[PDB]
RNA sequence: UACCCGCAGAAGAAGCACCGGCUAACUCCGUGCCAGCAGCCGCGGUAAUACGGAGGGUGCAAGCGUUAAUCGGAAUUACUGGGCGUAAAGCGCACGCAGGCGGUUUGUUAAGUCAGAUGUGAAAUCCCCGGGCUCAACCUGGGAACUGCAUCUGAUACUGG
RNA sequence: UUAGCUAGUAGGUGGGGUAACGGCUCACCUAGGCGACGAUCCCUAGCUGGUCUGAGAGGAUGACCAGCCACACUGGAACU
């Protein structure tokens, strides 16, 4: 059965990726959503468009720089099976540096950065290459 | 404010007596899986108001008897 | 005892491996 | 100014209705001290010969290597058949930490501070393959901002 | 009782003391109360051989604790030195 | 403790001149610097890995005169240290006492300061110190003692510096025989042929 | 594999014993030769090895190589053992220390010598 | 006693292992599957850089080798960090209790989670900056650390109720 | 390749006992209590701060120093 929607979210724009497609449709859900906000702000993808009333589709419109993906790798890392909370000091840097962690905290979910800044930790929802 | 825990009511046959299993959702040390640990205890009651299968919330006291060291200070959700 | 004394592994008939011939094939020799 | 290390040297056979026919396998690497390394890999019935062709080999299809100074930019993995090769960048003066056919590539790369372990086989052609797919999938900080559509200073 | 007493933790020859709030039952450098300050008596020139965490030990008497000689003896240093 | 034996075989070994002799003749001159030591001198092996590692680390070792336990120490004490490793241990190697009054120029050899030093003839900071391991830290004053001020091969070694190249994180008086070490040396300071790289790894595996 | 898995059932340390059981984890023991006499090895070696069983100080009987050439031991001859098994022989894990108790010195020989309990030669 | 000053004279003071590959260091002589070596691969049957001796070298050094034992290398029990078509590895197939996991929205709670504070987490040890023995080891002042536990006050995205 | 174990056993009442709570103990009443989150049984072992190793996570260990425990020819017992 579906257990894990984020990472299905995660797997589904991992495939566009490989596919060269432009956009990539899935279930939205208000988590799938920020994390798509998060996506967009650090610049992973070029915009999400939320859409419907009674079972509304979110979907992604991919980014390619120089013919390839421009999400090079993309995991899951908390998941249902094992969960991954954090405290700020434990944060990670995911490529040092250069790469993102996108983190649920109680402020919301943002980069690892962010949640630095703030000063707060959390629950690692994904690492984006 | 005083230590209390809560839990479900395992047993309740021994008189002015009932034994309350206590879950705790400890982080496992090595694979860091949350696991729900469980803990009986043999808490006195007076006047045997609680049944089985009822949330208790239980407080630490002086021992009652060899294995009764835990007194009950509400019951909650007594439905069956 | 003298049959015994024969028979004893000491006196095993021992055949020199070869160099050249059949098993000449040495996978790595004595020094590199 | 191509600094160039033979790597290894390994007898090969051929069997024939007479016998063995043996041969030698030389694999090389080259590299200018900066970014592009090349490895070779030159195969002739003498050795000197197959060592020539494997650096003829290296000297074309070489590849660029973005270098933070004279280290990786980031922690990167890199595989290929059996070997699987982690090579994490360093503080200057630590050196070049790594083994064997590892080593070499880097040693030419011009990276002279890395921390590097081999996982998997350690077969000294199929980890020089790995070592450099890692060298070339790695990015620079200037690249993922242009990738991203940012400034550096927004990426840090 | 609690007492206020020196704990030899040097090396061979060369001793430095640590003046501790003990039972006096414990042994010298066993176990302790707080230790509330020091003493080195092979002190070189130009720095501190001896320093106690006065308030401590006053407070220490005052809940009824003995001190050794020696104890009292830098405590006297201490003041004249103050 | 000490190597005792012959001096121009190591520097043979090593292929450099390691300045183990005082520097009045040439080193040419004394022996076969080009051919190694021992009946296979004329052959030269192609040399691995480790072994040019080894080697490295070797002639860094001999070239102050420290043994193999010493050495570790020192490397381990500079990986300790902030900063680059290679640098810090090459730092550390010329703090020592012998070297410093080497550089000054009151040894014609590090082997001769080092005898000078055990023979209580270095004040550092006008305390007299015996130990040739003695680290010698910014603005230590360090000078001949009174007594073996008087020594002709003192003045000789004087010579022998005031011909070589004078190192700039020192400042030495010849008429006062006593020199300040004013600061540790920067890399570019010290001899480039030496590859601390290598020794750094090599202390790795 | 799996975590839940892991938990349930953890991961078990490959447990290796010992090649040298009969010294029970000590550097050296004492035993008395029963018994001296050569062996033949394995292919493809050939040789008269010499070896003797030995009723160590703990109660084991073992089979120790003896080193060098030539030896003195006879049977009741007080010996030390070592550990270390020629790969030649079946069922030898030990070796004799030469130069030790009654196992004497290899004679005439001059080089490693302190493996083989022989005093440095004056002169 | 430490420490210092004087006296004489290079005087009283260097060994152990190794040199086939791994592994830094090679030649001659004797023996000839013997004698022996060996950690693994192996060497030795008359030109042995592998045995024994010598000369020569290499590495350590008042120590140097061997043995034992532990972690390492071993991602070779893999939490970090492995696998299972053919290499070891998918129950013969199902149902299914316990257990694990659980689509989507709103509210609430605040157990998990995160933040801050308080108490505690002995001293020593480890690490950082210093000081003291001529240096070092050693001794030592101050910090940091002791990843935890409990309580109190918040945060409420995620998980839970 | 140890699955069932326990009758002062689990609880209650009331006496007695303890410096103190308490099946600590006794009398009576109830029939419980523990156990696959491993009871019971068997083998091994003093525990900790730490030590060694390790990039770490881990693994191994617990001489010396310091904290706690237990023991004092073996088995009991009390007295002060
Ligand atoms: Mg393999
Ligand atoms: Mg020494
Ligand atoms: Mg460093
Ligand atoms: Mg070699
Ligand atoms: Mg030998
Ligand atoms: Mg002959
Ligand atoms: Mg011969
Ligand atoms: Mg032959
Ligand atoms: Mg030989
Ligand atoms: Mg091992
Ligand atoms: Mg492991
Ligand atoms: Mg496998
Ligand atoms: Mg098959
Ligand atoms: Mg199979
Ligand atoms: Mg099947
Ligand atoms: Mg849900
Ligand atoms: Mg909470
Ligand atoms: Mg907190
Ligand atoms: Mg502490
Ligand atoms: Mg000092
Ligand atoms: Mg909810
Ligand atoms: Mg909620
Ligand atoms: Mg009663
Ligand atoms: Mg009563
Ligand atoms: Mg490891
Ligand atoms: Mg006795
Ligand atoms: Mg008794």
């Amino acid at each position: 059965s579906m257990q894990d929607p984020i990472a299905d979210m995660l797997t589904r724009i991992r495939n566009g990726q490989a596919a060269n497609k432009a956009a990539v449709t899935m279930p939205s859900s208000k988590l799938k959503v920020a994390i798509a906000n998060v996506l967009k702000e650090e610049g992973f993808i070029e915009d999400f468009k939320v859409e419907g009333d009674t079972k509304p589709e979110l979907e992604l419109t991919l980014k390619y720089f120089q013919g390839k993906a421009v999400v090079e790798s993309i995991q899951r890392v908390s998941r249902p099976g094992l969960r991954i909370y954090k405290r700020k000091d434990e944060l990670p840097k995911v490529m040092a540096g250069l790469g993102i962690a996108v983190v649920s905290t109680s402020k919301g979910v943002m980069t690892d950065r962010a949640a630095r800044q703030a000063g707060l930790g959390g629950e690692i929802i994904c690492y984006v290459a | 404010k005083i230590r209390t825990l809560q839990g479900r009511v395992v047993s309740d046959k021994m008189e002015k007596s009932i034994v309350v299993a206590i879950e705790r959702f400890v982080k496992h040390p090595i694979y860091g899986k949350f696991i729900k640990r469980t803990t009986k205890l043999h808490v006195h009651d007076e006047n045997n108001e609680c049944g089985i299968g009822d949330v208790v919330e239980i407080r630490e006291c002086r021992p009652l008897s060899k294995t009764k060291s835990w007194t009950l200070v509400r019951v909650v959700e007594k439905a069956v | 005892a003298i049959e015994t004394l024969l028979h004893d592994p000491l006196f095993r008939q021992r055949v020199e491996k070869n160099k050249k011939g059949k098993g000449s094939y040495m996978r790595k020799g004595k020094h590199g | 100014e191509l600094q160039e290390k033979l790597i290894a040297v390994n007898r090969v056979s051929k069997t024939v209705k007479g016998g063995r026919i043996f041969s030698f396998t030389a694999l090389t690497v080259v590299g200018d001290g900066n970014g592009r390394v090349g490895f070779g890999y030159g195969k002739a019935r003498e050795v000197p010969a197959a060592i020539q062709k494997a650096m003829e080999k290296a000297r074309r299809n070489m590849i660029n290597v973005a270098l933070n100074n004279g280290t990786l930019q980031h922690p990167v993995k890199g595989v290929h058949t059996g070997s699987r090769v982690f090579m994490q960048p360093a503080s200057e003066g630590t050196g070049i930490i790594a083994g064997g056919a590892m080593r070499a590539v880097l040693e030419v790369a011009g990276v002279h501070n890395v921390l590097a372990k081999a996982y998997g086989s350690t077969n000294p052609i199929n980890v020089v393959r790995a070592t450099i797919d890692g060298l070339e999938n790695m990015n620079s900080p200037e690249m993922v901002a242009a990738k991203r559509g940012k400034s550096v200073e927004e990426i840090l | 009782m609690v007492t206020i007493r020196l704990a030899r933790h040097g090396a061979k020859k060369r001793p430095f003391y640590q003046v501790v709030v003990a039972d006096s039952r414990n042994a010298r450098n066993g176990r302790f109360i707080e230790r509330v300050g020091f003493f080195n008596p092979i002190a070189s020139e130009k720095e501190e051989g001896t320093r106690l965490d006065l308030d401590r030990i006053a407070h220490w008497v005052g809940q009824g604790a003995t001190i050794s000689d020696r104890v009292a003896a830098l405590i006297k240093e201490v003041n004249k030195a103050a | 403790a000490r190597y005792l034996g012959p001096k121009l075989k190591l520097s043979r070994r090593e292929g450099t001149d390691l300045f183990l002799k005082s520097g009045v003749r040439a080193i040419d001159t004394k022996c076969k610097i080009e051919q190694a030591p021992g009946q296979h001198g004329a052959r030269k092996p192609r040399l691995s890995d480790y072994g040019v590692q080894l080697r490295e680390k070797q002639k860094v070792r001999r070239i102050y005169g420290v043994l193999e336990r010493q050495f570790r120490n020192y490397y381990k004490e500079a990986a300790r240290l902030k900063g680059n490793t290679g640098e810090n241990l090459l730092a550390l190697l010329e703090g020592r006492l012998d070297n410093v009054v080497y550089r000054m120029g009151f040894g014609a050899t590090r082997a001769e300061a080092r005898q000078l030093v055990s023979h209580k003839a270095i004040m550092v900071n006008g305390r007299v110190v015996n130990i040739a391991s003695y680290q010698v830290s910014p603005n230590d004053v360090v000078s001949i003692r009174e007594k073996a001020k008087k020594q002709s091969r003192v003045k000789a070694a004087l010579e022998l510096a005031e011909q070589r190249e004078k190192p700039t994180w020192l400042e030495v008086d010849a008429g006062k025989m006593e020199g300040t070490f004013k600061r540790k040396p920067e890399r570019s300071d010290l001899s480039a042929d030496i590859n601390e790289h290598l020794i750094v790894e090599l202390y790795s595996k | 594999a799996t975590v839940n898995q892991l938990v349930r059932k953890p991961r078990a340390r490959k447990v290796a014993k010992s090649n040298v059981p009969a010294l029970e984890a000590c550097p050296q023991k004492r035993g008395v030769c029963t018994r001296v006499y050569t062996t033949t090895p394995k292919k493809p070696n050939s040789a008269l090895r010499k070896v003797c069983r030995v009723r160590l100080t703990n109660g084991f009987e073992v089979t120790s190589y003896i080193g060098g050439e030539g030896h003195n031991l006879q049977e009741h001859s007080v010996i030390l053992i070592r550990g270390g098994r020629v790969k030649d022989l079946p069922g030898v894990r030990y070796h004799t220390v030469r130069g030790a108790l009654d196992c004497s010195g290899v004679k005439d020989r001059k080089q490693a010598r302190s493996k083989y309990g022989v005093k440095r030669p004056k002169a």
